[PDB]
């Protein structure tokens, strides 16, 4: 009934945390790259 | 039924006539203003 | 970025700029005005002397000094991605639900490339639309262009919503067995209002069909050229999805009449001579280009099936728009005002409704084998029942034979139950069983269009579930 | 049975969009902090040369009041009348010969022009 | 040879800039992307070009060139068993090249330059050769594809190529003046091929259906019109005509057709159709297919391309049947072009010159003597689809004044399981009188009289229906019962015909003649019996009926014996009848 | 600017039985009323302005005769507000534009009216707008285009006319103001097509926007049968969403009764085709019953006297009771005809005098008369056995 | 034209039924012409000079042979003079317009010479405004005893109601009086058919205190009965006369007697009471229960009169 929605949430926050933490360790190289192409 | 067909075709012909009239008028005025703007360049 | 100043002419939706040689035909431009607001416009003409810009917005702030013109794209394109499922766009590609812009996998031209005829193949599988009258008498088939004819007050939008939120395929009925085919719906809105927009939001949200739904929404007050662009964007998305990820796409076009009106006004805005009935002489090829980019191909599993919805302007079929639709499509489903007045939903009229490829969509392997004969028998029986009903109004049921009264009862039951399926959802099996039960009212042997084997197999069952169950 | 995956997907997408907008804000930070570093003259010279080569016959090279030292000699030798303007930060503004056209060449213009092309490789480097 | 740039892109398919030496109606490559265009209006240095594909993406300054030639089609070996678009482009090679989509700006050669063909010369150096004379011989799918001098070429042979085997680009024969005759050539689409003389329709074109070959005959080189109602199975009739006629070559043309046309036009013809002799029918078939969303220029020029191919194959030395799929879409394309050219409408938005175009197309068909002295014939069967089933629309008016025969379809006819659903009341044919002498000299002297008798019986049966339905059939009089029964027997055992059966699919002239003779003999015996006093019910159960109605499924060889024995059975029936 | 758009859920009262029953209009909805001259559009607009339920009414006379405006000006100060009882002029604001006034002022008047309506909505009121004519607006636009020398669209109208009409109508709705307050605007648009042509472009552009449509016909107007609503050609799209409000406010089974009335009318209209070829005498008694019941409904429920001082304003409950008694009587007549009783005696039954005369009964006394009608109708059929 | 002349001759208010005002000064007739023919002009001149009213009536003649453009100015001058008279000296003025068709002819010609955007059938697109510049110059003013009344005369070309001129006029004006050809062929004068006719200011000219209070009920009942008679004629056209019931024949008799007597009057002048008595006598034919629109008291104190008691 609502335990299904309970772990709907729980794994929704799980996925959000997973993607945010996975991305947070991959920022410096992306910033340097983007600055590299945008600057001629 | 034949009278209904007669009335139908008469009205259809009249409306086609009006359509042709107004479309010729529009083309004529478009050509006239085109020529006048071109000669005014 | 290059800026073209030098505005020389302003009138209505058009304005001229000079020395714009670097603006390709059909290019899209922005307008930075004195107040700094960024407008939109498309270049409709170019020459060495100057270029012409049509503006699809209001023009109550322009001038000849502070206004500036710049380019944003050579050709109107669209960035697409698979993750777009669940999002809603305003018709020019802007998400409106309140989420950040998507990441485009590849950008594509809106006006697609026509399909090589040798690529296509004969459609063979149907779609369980959920509406019994459609699923039995006018069975939709994959790769079909099946329009719906509406009326002045008939509720086309509710029918579209139910079809979109009930549509599915039946691999189990065929030899496929298990479900493995991804399925999605692309929904196009042209010239809709606040009431329709809110109703569509509620309908696609409450029942949980949004997650597999794509929406393109355009209000009525919004500019016309956006209404022109919207169906092309929808078709581009559908084609890309179907031919790059094997989906089956069920495209819906809520309005062709508003589209045609916008096209006519836009064409007149360029001082182009109108043709028959004041519509552009090329409307046939434009309608074809919208419709004809849908079907099934060889070596791919995708399939695009399209259900444009249009309202007959004055309940007439001789109007140019429905006439062209009849030229292009493969039949029509004609709604009737009478049933809607009488209280029946959905008011679908079986007498003039007709499909073209349905003969190759029903049968064993595709459906059960009794589909076609039952459909023909039901059609003929309903015609007879209606005629005898009109006859009884002057003669009287006393002075009629048995088969006439049996037809009268059968027709009343048919129009009370088979067509009045309401908000409920049925399967093909339930529709077939209900049809069998209704035909069971008629005396045996009358079913001249049905072979003996099926009569022996199925005759006898009567209406049981419909009155006892929702 | 279905709303759960819809909410999960929309949360994933909005988280990704938040990370991407944070990346864009970091890029803006990196761009607007350039002039202090002595690599500013090279950037302004690149922008000036590209603007002038994209605009044949340019009569003027609009610039910032504080950007004269790095571009004055080039503007003088090109045979144009350069002038200052508090606007056009991080870039230069070429002017057409007729005076009816111009090309504005701030870095932010290039950045938000090419952001849409960036998005694909940004995504596949951030998570690929 | 003339090159220019672009000045004004005023909208879709409109160009203009100084192209001094350009001449009227020349195909033009346009832009760096090489779009095809046509010059329609010359003024001063500048000229206007109309592009087939949409001009989106172009800009001023793009170079524009002219090909110095009008619209033309390459005519040479290798065209059979092929598929082409509206402007004669190979669809299968395009598919292999650019994929499932037809990308704009793609270049393809109609004739493949790689395949080699066994050349067989027919002249020696020093011989006079004129246009239209036969020059070479090449086999292509079972029969020789001859080589013809171009119509406007005259000279003396300098040297010929040896036998060998060569590609299409190989110049086989060189004239003494130095011109090089390639294996093929080109002909402008809007000029009829020159002919020595035009002959008369004195011989019939045998379709293969008894109703068509008897009631409404079509001669070698006539024109026929059929309506296009849905559910009448026009595909079945078209296929039967294509595979069972006496025409040596079959050309299918479809312009502006609905989206789902391949369903029956591109699957059955390659495979499902097999000629009376050989394997696939496709080996003697040429198609021009053009769906709806193709550019309008192809939808307008496909008819001319097809008829030009037909004239080529007629001068070749064969007999060719040309089937236009639909002319309503063709008139639609014409109206769209008119709206592009801003010529004022005449009626229902159609251009005034529609009848001129229809005449100029339909007159190309006929039976003529080729320039090489051979005999050939082009016969056209054009299909027209009324917008709502009404003949009153102008295109049907212009068609019915130039067709020699107008058969009638109806979905109701097939609704009662009657095939082929060819209405026998509204149809007419104007080849009957001219074909009467040949019918007398090849079938029977009284054959026209038998046809007239069957027509009279049909008219009588039609004039009695209302008194039957209003009152009831069984309650009528014995003479009227007899005439109703005989009309029903005729219309269900002689007009009717199965197409899918091995035997009933084809029927010669004399088979039908003998069937009619047997039916009329039975009718005479029945009239004599009922006048004598014998009632209708005994006639309904006479042993002759189940045999005479069964004659449809007998082979041609047995028909004389079956016919004579059934005549003797009819004779014996009357001996029992009297 | 507005904070949010809210779905319409409450009906907008009109005071007319047919309008407020068969073709309801929501609070923030729109309704077009095209027709030819002589159908009585002035009376309709005046009655709608007089007897509405909104607090503030905005009247916009876009290019119409000044005499009606003068009548309104000299008449309203003598009518008490149905809600508050004060002079009706205080809640009424007029925008005057006579026909002879300069051409370029009609669009300005229309925009001024809609803007003032939006303002009073933002103040937290209920606003009902009466655009007395849009054909005049379109004619002024065409006249401007005439000396502007553009390329005119269909029938000489400028191409942007549809967009202008859409922008004008779309401003209406029920929204929450910037101060977080609820308000709504109602638009009653009127079209004067040339020569009663409902197929003209402006009306067709209307039918693709507005959610409620009303029609007027010449034959009814000749019979003087006001409101003269051509029931066949008029439809509403707000009927569905208003069911719960009706159930909670008027009567639980009221929508079912309304749909039964519509079904009766539909059956009568279907029978009319055979009627117009065979005559009423050749039909069966049970079908003459349908015809006469339809006639009773037409001339005793739909018809309304726009000048009678007691029947000018009607409540929804009164019309509901009238429909209830009408349908009860018809069902009893069907049951009686089922017992071999002919129709001629039914038409002579005296209770039909009460049925006809009922609508003139005052607002408050109506329940007693309805009870008397119920008992009399029950007795008239039961006592005869 | 004869109807207009007679109306002008006989027009007078009835203060005795109201009690206000006792001067009864005759109206001042204003005649404006637009391409009038000689015969009609002679008729009008002879009538006005016979009536003894030409001493107080301003005539603005404009014949057919006169220049076309002058038609554009005569109506305006006539209206200006009438307004000046009425609002400077309180003269009660009735204005007669000879023809609007010629006005439309001249306006369309001058517009087409300028090549404007035409209307439905070539008429100028500002014709509505042009006519509004004329018709609205009429009515009454607060605080003044003057009065301006317009009685325009226009001719529908093909006896048509969808024609632009009558349509725009009906949009502009408050009701109209329409004639009928069928009644004219049958020797009825004046051939005024009450069905298509309408007057929007009817409610302000009747009621208790002005003429009589039972005006409205009588009028609406007459319209209802006449419409029933017309529908019964249409039904008889197919079903014949035998299948008619008693009340259907009653309605048919009412309709034909109505047309023969109430409409046909032969140039005689009637007062309101004579017409009301005739209407009551006509209504006496129908059953007393069919008058559902009429209050009981009026029926009680006015019903039962027989037709021959009016004339023999």
């Amino acid at each position: 009934t609502e335990a299904l929605l309970a772990r709907y949430r729980e794994r929704a926050e799980a996925e959000a945390k997973a993607v945010r933490e996975k991305a947070m360790a991959r920022l410096d190289e992306a910033v340097a790259l983007v600055l590299k192409e945008v600057l001629p | 039924i034949p009278g209904i067909r007669a009335q139908i075709r008469f009205i259809q012909q009249v409306l086609e006539q009006r359509e042709r009239e107004d479309t010729f008028r529009l083309k004529r005025i478009k050509g006239k203003i085109e020529a006048r703007e071109a000669e005014e360049e | 970025k290059k800026e073209y100043t030098g505005i020389t002419y302003i009138s209505g939706p058009l304005l001229f700029v000079e020395n714009a040689k670097d603006l390709a035909y059909g290019a899209i431009v922005d307008i930075k005005d004195g107040t700094g607001r960024v407008r939109g416009g498309q270049v409709i003409e170019v020459s060495e002397e100057y270029a012409v810009i049509q503006v699809f917005e209001e023009t109550t702030g322009l001038d000849l000094a502070t206004t500036s013109v710049s380019l944003v794209e050579d050709v109107a394109r669209l960035g697409v991605s698979k993750e777009m499922l669940g999002r809603r766009f305003n018709g020019i590609g802007k998400p409106i639900d309140g989420l950040p812009p998507i990441t485009p996998e590849k950008r594509l031209p809106i006006t697609g490339l026509p399909l090589n005829p040798v690529a296509r193949r004969k459609p063979e599988q149907f779609i369980q639309t959920g509406i019994s009258t459609i699923d039995v008498m006018n069975t939709l088939v994959r790769g079909q262009k099946l329009p719906i004819f509406s009326g002045s007050g008939l509720p086309a939008n509710e029918i579209a919503a139910q079809i979109a939120r009930q549509a599915t395929v039946r691999p189990d009925l065929s030899g496929e067995g298990e479900k493995e085919e991804p399925f999605a719906v692309v929904f196009a809105a042209m010239g809709i209002t606040q009431r329709e927009l809110s109703y569509f939001i509620q309908e696609f949200e409450r029942t949980g069909a949004l997650s597999r739904s794509v929406l393109f929404l355009n209000k009525a007050d919004d500019p016309t050229i956006e209404r022109i662009l919207t169906p092309r964007m929808a078709l581009t998305v559908a084609e890309y999805l179907a031919f790059e990820h094997d989906y089956h796409v069920l495209v819906i076009l809520t309005d062709m009449t508003n589209y045609c009106e916008a096209l006519r006004e836009i064409g007149a805005a360029r001082e182009e001579i109108p043709g028959r009935r004041g519509y552009p002489g090329y409307m046939y090829t434009d309608l074809a280009t919208i419709y004809e980019r849908a079907g099934v191909v060889e070596g791919k599993k995708g399939s695009v099936t399209q259900i444009p919805i249009l309202s007959m302007p004055d309940d007439d079929r001789t109007h140019p728009i429905p006439d062209l639709t009849g030229y292009i499509t493969e039949g029509q489903i004609q709604l009737s005002r009478e049933l809607h007045r009488k209280g029946i939903y959905p008011p679908i009229d079986p007498l003039p409704s007709l499909s073209r490829l349905m003969n190759n969509g029903v049968g064993k392997g595709k459906t059960r084998e009794d589909h076609k004969q039952v459909s023909d028998q039901l059609y003929s029986a309903y015609a007879n029942g209606v005629d005898i009903r009109k006859l009884v109004a002057i003669i009287g049921e006393d002075a009629l034979t048995e088969n006439d009264r049996r037809y009268l009862q059968f027709a009343d039951a048919f129009e009370r139950f088979f067509i009045n399926q309401g908000q409920q959802n049925r399967s093909i099996e339930e529709s077939l069983q209900i049809a069998w039960a209704l035909l069971s009212m008629l005396p045996q042997g009358e079913l001249k269009r049905i072979s003996k084997d099926h009569i022996g197999k199925y005759y006898g069952q009567k209406l049981e579930e419909i009155w006892g169950a929702p | 049975e279905s709303a759960g995956e819809l909410l999960v997907a929309t949360a994933r997408t909005q988280a990704r969009g938040e990370v991407l907008e944070e990346v864009r804000r970091r890029v803006r930070e990196a761009l607007e902090a350039l002039p202090q570093k002595p690599e500013w003259p090279e950037v302004v010279r690149k922008l000036a040369l590209e603007a002038l080569e994209a605009l044949p016959g340019a009569k003027a090279l609009v610039a910032n009041p504080e950007d004269l030292p790095h571009l004055e000699a080039l503007a003088r030798e090109r045979g144009v009348e350069l002038q200052a303007e508090p606007a056009l930060r991080l870039g230069v503004r070429a002017v057409g010969a007729e005076g009816k056209t111009q090309v504005e060449n701030s870095l932010l213009a290039r950045l938000d022009r090419a952001w849409d092309a960036l998005s694909s490789k940004v995504a596949q480097a951030l998570w690929g | 040879m003339i090159q220019g740039v672009i000045q004004k892109i005023a909208g879709p398919a409109v160009i203009a800039k100084g192209m001094l030496g350009a001449r009227m109606y020349d195909i033009c490559k346009v832009g760096e992307e090489g779009l095809v265009g046509e010059i329609i209006r010359l003024d001063g240095d500048t000229a206007f070009v109309q592009v087939y594909e949409d001009t989106s993406g172009l800009k001023v300054g793009e170079p524009v060139v002219s090909t110095g030639l009008p619209l033309a089609v390459e005519l040479g070996p290798g065209m059979l068993n092929g598929i082409y678009d509206g402007i004669q482009r190979p669809l299968e090679r395009i598919r292999e090249k650019t994929g499932i989509y037809i990308t704009r700006g793609v270049v393809v050669h109609a004739l493949d330059r790689e395949k080699k063909w066994a050349w067989t010369p027919m002249v020696k150096p020093g011989d006079e050769v004129r246009g239209g004379m036969v020059l070479g011989t090449v086999p292509e799918f079972g029969f020789t594809h001859k080589i013809l001098v171009p119509p406007d070429v005259r000279g003396r042979v300098k040297e010929v190529k040896p036998a060998g085997e060569y590609t299409v680009e190989e110049p086989v024969v060189v004239l003494e003046d130095g011109t090089e005759l390639k294996m093929y050539h080109t002909w402008p689409v809007r000029r009829a091929r020159p002919v020595q003389r035009k002959l008369d329709p004195n011989t019939p074109f045998l379709t293969g259906m008894r109703i068509l070959d008897v009631l409404f005959p079509v001669a070698m080189g006539g024109t026929a019109a059929i309506p296009g109602p849905f559910g009448a199975g026009k595909s079945v009739t078209q296929q039967s005509l294509a595979k069972w006629s006496n025409a040596d070559v079959v050309v299918y043309v479809g312009c502006g057709e609905r989206g789902n046309e391949m369903t029956d036009v591109l699957v059955e013809f390659p495979e499902l159709t097999d000629p009376k002799t050989g394997g696939p029918l496709m080996h003697r078939t040429v198609l021009i297919a053009n769906t709806s969303n193709m550019p309008v220029a192809a939808r307008e020029a496909s008819i001319y391309v097809g008829v030009t191919i037909a004239e080529y194959f007629r001068d070749q030395g064969f007999s060719v049947a040309l089937m236009a799929d639909s002319t309503s879409r063709w008139a639609e394309a014409l109206r769209e072009i008119s709206s592009r050219l801003e010529e004022m409408p005449a009626e229902e938005g159609y251009p005034p010159y529609l009848a001129a175009r229809l005449a100029a197309f339909y007159e190309r068909a006929g039976k003529v003597i080729t320039l090489g002295g051979e005999e050939g014939a082009v016969t056209i069967v054009g299909a027209v689809s009324p917008p709502g089933g009404d003949m009153s629309e102008p295109v049907t008016q212009s068609t019915l004044r130039i067709v020699g025969a107008f058969w009638r379809l109806d979905a109701s006819l097939a609704f009662r399981r009657h095939f082929p659903a060819i209405n026998w009341n509204g149809s007419y044919s104007l080849f009957t009188s001219a074909l009467d002498p040949w019918y007398r000299e090849n079938v029977a002297e009284d054959y026209p009289e038998l046809r007239d008798a069957i027509s009279e019986l049909l008219q009588r049966e039609a004039g009695l229906q209302e008194i039957v339905q209003l009152v009831g059939p069984d309650a009528l009089q014995d003479a009227e019962r007899l005439v109703i029964e005989v009309g029903r027997i005729i219309r269900e055992d002689f007009l009717q015909q199965n197409a899918y059966h091995e035997v009933d699919a084809y029927c010669s002239m004399k088979k039908a003649y003998g069937i009619m003779k047997m039916i009329l003999a039975f009718y005479k015996e029945a009239e004599a019996a009922i006048k004598r006093g014998v009632s209708i019910d005994e006639i309904l159960q006479l042993p002759v009926l189940e045999r005479i109605g069964r004659a449809r499924y007998v082979s041609e060889e047995e028909f004389p014996a079956y016919f004579e024995e059934a005549m003797k059975e009819i004779q014996g029936a009357f001996k029992a009848l009297a």
